[PDB]
């Protein structure tokens, strides 16, 4: 399912601001 | 109900005009635990000594903060923090410098970020997403009408109260902005199209982080996700969104309109301004004025074990704070 590849994603932690 | 605002741009010029400096000092306050961790600072739980309060302290090291370039987005959050006021923007209490650091210190929300939450649970219903998405368009509505811009709209900077209502932290990257800006910043899965084309943007940024945001409430991911920031990118500018089966016909439509490559047909930036928000098919049931009085049953109140109680958050790794013995960014920070 989408769901299920976004759990084994590497983005599903708190995720940061982009710097430059 | 506009001389509402007409009063707040009124309070807010004059709170911009003159601001608060230097009301409290380190060593008023006992340091607890870590809440939270950014790119730039991190936030702490505190307590005053002499009322025995509890806060959020956001700590930030001048020299990292000229490290990354964030000088300007460091003056403007604490400046635009002191000068607004609304019920869902947390509140600025007190703020300093001393030999390394700035601080700002705020009201402690005790219900953690929504985001923590969301996780755990997949994703909220559609009356739930509703009602924390409205609470976003009242104070987008409110932080517009004074030329401010947001840019950082997500769930990890939304901490939830203890009547179960949203408390918008993280003013990094707010900006004063006159017609149009340019800096990029924010945060990838949250970016318009514009900002990642290096167009050169406007309030309309935030709408369009809006959308993102009922995604993710109402999906339990966004709309755009891949391992790599510049992946994510392609898929934003693309304007290619499929939404999951479940999702209401109204908020596909809704979402359609916020998540809008063409700013010409994006909902905020039209003839008619947030009420093509407010006025669309899934705010229907939304009692506009019983959300800003915080009358409306919340989706749900958080777990309370006293002052001072952080089981709501993460643990982090601490560092300890070192100051300095000789000052360390002198005109730099001359205003804050
Ligand atoms: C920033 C802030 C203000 N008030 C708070 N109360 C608790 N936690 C906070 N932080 C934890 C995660 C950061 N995103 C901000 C805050």
């Amino acid at each position: 399912t989408t769901y299920a590849d976004f759990i084994a994603s590497g983005r599903t932690g708190r995720r940061n601001a982009i710097h430059d | 109900v506009k001389e509402f605002l007409a009063k707040a741009k009124e309070d807010f010029l004059k709170k911009w005009e003159s601001p608060a400096q230097n009301t409290a000092h380190l060593d008023q306050f006992e340091r607890i635990k870590t809440l939270g961790t950014g790119s730039f600072g991190r936030v702490m739980l505190v307590k005053h000594k002499e009322t025995g309060n509890h806060y959020a302290m956001k700590i930030l090291d001048k020299q990292k903060v000229v490290k990354l370039k964030q000088i300007e987005h460091t003056l403007n959050e604490k400046r635009i923090l002191q000068a607004v006021n609304f019920p869902f923007l947390v509140k600025l209490e007190f703020s300093f410098k001393d030999n390394s650091n700035l601080y700002m210190v705020m009201e402690y929300v005790p219900g953690g970020e929504m985001f923590s939450h969301l996780r755990r649970i997949g994703r909220f219903s559609e009356p739930h997403a509703r009602f924390y998405a409205a609470q976003i368009v009242l104070t987008f509505e409110y932080l517009h009408s004074l030329d401010l811009i947001y840019r950082d709209l997500k769930p990890e900077n939304l901490l939830i109260d203890q009547q179960g209502y949203i408390q918008v932290t993280d003013f990094g990257f707010a900006k004063r902005v006159k017609g149009r800006t340019w800096t990029l910043c924010g945060t990838p899965e949250y970016l318009a199209p514009e900002i990642i084309l290096s167009k050169g943007y406007n309030k309309a940024v935030d709408w369009w982080a809006l959308g993102v945001l009922i995604y993710e409430m109402a999906a339990g991911y966004p709309p755009f996700f891949a391992d790599q920031p510049i992946q994510i990118y392609e898929k934003i500018v693309s304007g290619k969104v499929r939404f999951p089966s479940h999702f209401s016909s109204d908020l596909k439509d809704l979402l359609r309109n916020l998540l809008q490559v063409d700013l010409t047909k994006r909902f905020g930036n039209l003839k008619n301004g947030v009420n093509d928000i407010k006025n669309h098919k899934w705010f229907a049931t939304t009692d506009w004025i019983a959300i800003y009085q915080r009358k409306v049953e919340a989706p749900f109140i958080p777990k309370f074990k006293g002052p001072g109680d952080t089981s709501n958050f993460d643990d982090y790794e601490e560092e300890e704070i070192r100051v300095s013995i000789n000052e360390k960014c002198g005109k730099e920070f001359s205003e804050f």
